[PDB]
């Protein structure tokens, strides 16, 4: 399971293993991440800018 | 104190028995437990209070009363808010 | 029935303002909408030591406002500040209140009791004594997912199981503990397990967060053009 | 013939033509103008390049009377060879405003002309529709399956248009609309949002009262209709199905992209905010040393 | 009207749509690419503080305008999702 | 098929089809099974929910009956569209240029 070889979790409340074979990480949000990311970066840089008007 | 517990218990519990509904008002005589149940609106049948049925009725007149459509908001409104702030 | 200016006044005056409201509204026990106008009455305010005794106070009140929400402010606030030995009655607290102790939290307000009241926090800083309690049996729950009535009495020095049952009736009312008690089985069980991006609760903050944007999109555009004109209209070129 | 019949394409200029011909016979006060339509065809789209008048009279006294020139024709196809020889007669323009009963048996005389089935277009010259002013049919002979004999029947083709490229500058140069029919930026596409919705109250009312119609007032059943209104209820929609759900979660996640854009937007702007404000700081230098200097200008300009 | 009428999508466009792969690809290269405008900007605006506009936009590629270009690739793709919801939820309320 | 029809929805319960037919729980399945196996209902079969979810009934014709059937649920779709549309009037009624 920490290889992620085929996911899944094992259930010893019952003895099962559940076997989830779904997708994982959606691809478009992932990467919204990084644009805010960057976003968060530049506005100190822009602060920057603001130190001229001050 | 009683009247300040019966909000909390519609959150704490949904199947109380009638022993337990007395102990918990401060109470010793169950003709007073039921005669105060009229009276905050409870429906014990059976001896067993449906703490549900009562919430129902309380959030369905909130909504009853006009505000309506923007109380709610629909997934079209959303849109057109913010489509009309870009093009003016 | 204020009807305050803000578009052509002094910024000494808008953060005055925003400072008297917090003190105002926290005593009528609304800590959400407190904490809101202390933060901004900071921002206005700059970070010279020509205002230093209006931030000192600012910053009391700001400390005190999120214990009484429960939200506690972190560790980050007041070694990054410099103001340690000012602050030290709070920095107390909020070890104290996070803990849950009774305890220590007896000791706390009775220790540095005059330094509270010359701030005239200490009026609402007596109301934690009950919010102590309240975030105590939060670390319980949190802890233990299903935990016994007579556990709890053990840990936090609370009389019976009947006691805590309704320590913890008054606060998920609040829903602090987001929990409900089986009496049948004898057992506080919270309900939180999230996946709450299937339903249209993260619809209704994302909503918020754009008006918050297109809001500042309007204080941009009165500001940047205006003092232009004033320039061409004026004999400079 | 073909039984290959599909949609049927039309050109602008087609349009245009059966209004011009129209107008220049001068029918009016519902006289009629039928031409023949030229074009592509022995195809499945069917193709209408061109059209031409025809002399054609319409008795409006008595429908059961008409002419056709059947010597003109051959003679005026002849001269469509000397144009583009890739035109042949598939068919004729009606003048409108609707079908006709009538031009089932206009269409007889056609049959010995044309290689395909032949086509009808109703040209509307008043431009009456809320999208496409024509209706395009084409004639069939069925067995009908309500009991009753063989008919000789128009049943509807859709009408779409394609163009040449060179026609397509054209059409566009003459016009001058910036158009709210068709889609551009987001204010539009909300005008046009309203209008698919208010189309569809309209098409939608008239289908309750054609039910009406049948029991009321007797009109025959048509199962072949009816048919179709059946599989809009199959293939509708159904809600809180686990389809109807994925359909709210998809509206959480374009909200959030939406969310960071509006955000980009801002960083953009208040970056723009700051970059004014300087170019003031700058020009008020410029304001001060102005003042000093026109002192000196003044008494200049009264000493001339 | 003959002329401006090009179009039986007059009232079929707006209930009309595309799959939601499309706009799923859409919103995945939109949010992409807007990091790549993004980290030039940041390369750029560690400047804008010497002397004379037009050499920093020579040096240090301030051409074209980093900051008009990230300004029109998020408006862009910000109004065509606000259209992409507004006929989602549309045909859901209206049909059903 | 005829239940489906006549019903807005389209899913029915075991229980309903065991009444109507006057089978056993077992035959209601076998019955089912064998008409989707004609091309008569196409769907899902969910035997612990006890469902039958079609989501295609054949075409078939049309008397009397039928059409004040159908007659009736396109009134309540043609209000969903006037009033959905009242509502989009109201918003950007300053914006439609």
């Amino acid at each position: 399971i920490l290889d992620k070889i085929f996911y899944g979790v094992l259930d010893q409340g019952n003895g099962w293993l559940y076997v989830y074979e779904t997708p994982n990480q959606d691809a478009t949000y992932d990467s919204a991440l990084e644009l805010v990311g960057q976003l968060n970066k530049v506005v100190d840089q822009l602060f920057e800018k603001a130190s001229v008007l001050y | 104190i009683r009247d300040e517990i019966a909000k909390n218990t519609e959150l704490s519990y949904d199947f109380l028995p009638l022993s337990n509904i007395k102990a918990l008002l401060f109470f010793n005589n169950e003709k007073e437990t039921e005669k105060f149940a009229l009276e905050r609106n409870w429906p014990i049948v059976n001896s067993k209070v449906y703490f549900n049925n009562q919430s129902k009725e309380k959030a369905d007149y909130e909504d009853e009363m006009m505000h309506e459509e923007d109380q709610k908001t629909n997934i079209i409104e959303k849109a057109m808010d913010y489509a009309i702030s870009i093009e003016n | 029935k204020l009807e305050y200016p803000h578009t052509d006044v002094s910024s000494s005056l808008e953060a005055r303002y925003f400072f008297y409201l917090s003190k105002i509204n926290a005593i009528q026990l609304d800590y959400s909408t407190a904490n809101e106008y202390i933060i901004a009455a900071i921002r206005k305010a700059p970070h010279n030591s020509k205002s230093l005794g209006f931030l000192q106070q600012s910053n009391k009140l700001h400390c005190c406002i999120q214990l009484l929400m429960g939200d506690i402010p972190e560790l980050s606030f007041f070694h990054q500040s410099n103001m340690q030995k000012s602050l030290l009655p709070y920095y107390h607290l909020t070890k104290a209140v996070k803990l849950g102790d009774l305890k220590k939290f007896t000791s706390t307000i009775t220790k540095y009791k005059q330094l509270l009241l010359k701030d005239d926090t200490y009026q609402l800083c007596v109301r934690l004594r009950s919010n102590v309690i309240k975030t105590g049996i939060r670390i319980i729950s949190l802890t233990y997912k299903k935990i016994s009535l007579r556990d709890i009495c053990l840990k936090l020095n609370l009389d019976s199981e009947q006691t805590v049952e309704y320590m913890v009736s008054r606060a998920i009312r609040d829903g602090v503990i987001e929990a409900k008690i089986n009496h049948e089985d004898g057992f506080i069980e919270t309900t939180e397990l999230l996946n709450i991006y299937d339903s249209e609760d993260p619809q209704q903050v994302f909503d918020e967060r754009i008006k918050f944007a297109n809001q500042l999109h309007d204080e941009y555009l009165v500001s940047m053009r205006y003092p232009e004109d004033k320039k061409t209209q004026q004999n400079e070129k | 013939m073909s039984l290959q019949h599909e949609k049927v394409t039309i050109a602008p200029l087609v349009l245009l033509s059966a209004l011009d011909h129209y107008e220049r016979t001068q029918t009016k006060e519902n006289k009629r103008c039928v031409g023949v339509i030229l074009g592509d065809a022995n195809s499945s789209t069917i193709r209408v390049t061109n059209s031409f008048a025809l002399p054609f009279e319409e008795d409006e006294k008595n429908s059961d009377v008409w002419f056709l020139d059947h010597n003109y024709i051959e003679n005026m196809n002849e001269m469509c060879k000397k144009i583009n020889a890739k035109e042949k007669l598939i068919g004729w323009y009606h003048s409108g405003p609707k079908l006709r009963a009538s031009d089932l048996k206009i269409n007889e005389l056609f049959k010995k002309y044309t290689q395909n089935n032949p086509l009808l277009l109703i040209v509307d010259v008043k431009q009456q529709g809320v999208g496409l002013p024509t209706d395009a049919y084409v004639a069939i002979e069925q067995v009908k399956d309500d009991g009753t004999s063989t008919e000789k029947t128009f049943l509807h083709l859709p009408c779409t248009i394609e163009a040449e490229e060179a026609e397509e500058i054209g059409v566009e140069h003459l016009l001058r609309d910036v158009r709210d029919q068709a889609a551009g930026g987001l204010s539009i596409r909300l005008t046009n949002q309203l209008k698919s919705l208010k189309g569809l109250q309209s098409k939608l009312k008239d289908v309750v009262e054609y039910l009406d119609k049948v029991i009321n007032k007797e009109l025959p059943i048509n199962h072949t209709i009816l048919g179709k209104l059946q599989d809009v209820f199959n293939l509708l929609p159904n809600l809180g199905t686990p389809d109807d759900d994925e359909i709210d979660v998809e509206n959480h996640d374009r909200i959030n992209i939406s969310n960071n854009l509006q955000k980009a937007l801002t960083v953009k702007t208040n970056d723009e905010l700051m970059v004014i404000y300087i170019s003031n700081l700058v020009r008020s230098i410029i304001a001060f040393d102005d003042l000093i200097e026109n002192k000196i200008q003044n008494k200049k300009i009264q000493e001339q | 009207k003959m002329l401006m009428n090009l179009h039986k999508e007059q009232w079929q466009s707006g209930l009309k749509m595309y799959d939601y792969e499309e706009k799923e690809e859409s919103n995945l290269a939109a949010t992409k690419s807007m990091v790549k405008i993004a980290e030039q900007y940041s390369k750029r605006i560690e400047e804008e503080k010497e002397l004379t506009e037009e050499e920093l936009k020579t040096r240090y590629v301030g051409r074209q305008d980093p900051k008009k270009h990230l300004s029109e690739t998020a408006d862009e793709t910000l109004e065509n999702n606000i259209v992409s919801v507004l006929t989602a939820g549309v045909n859901s309320v209206a049909i059903k | 098929i005829e239940t489906v029809f006549v019903k807005n929805i389209r899913m029915l319960s075991f229980e309903d089809i065991s009444k109507a037919t006057h089978l056993p729980k077992d035959n209601v399945e076998h019955l089912v099974m064998r008409a989707i196996s004609l091309g008569l209902l196409k769907g899902s079969i969910d035997q612990v929910n006890e469902l039958v979810t079609i989501s295609w009934v054949q075409p078939r014709i049309i008397s009397g009956d039928q059409i004040t059937k159908m007659k009736d649920r396109l009134v309540e779709w043609n209000d969903q569209v006037e009033k959905l549309g009242k509502k989009m009037e109201a918003r950007g009624q300053s914006i439609w240029v």
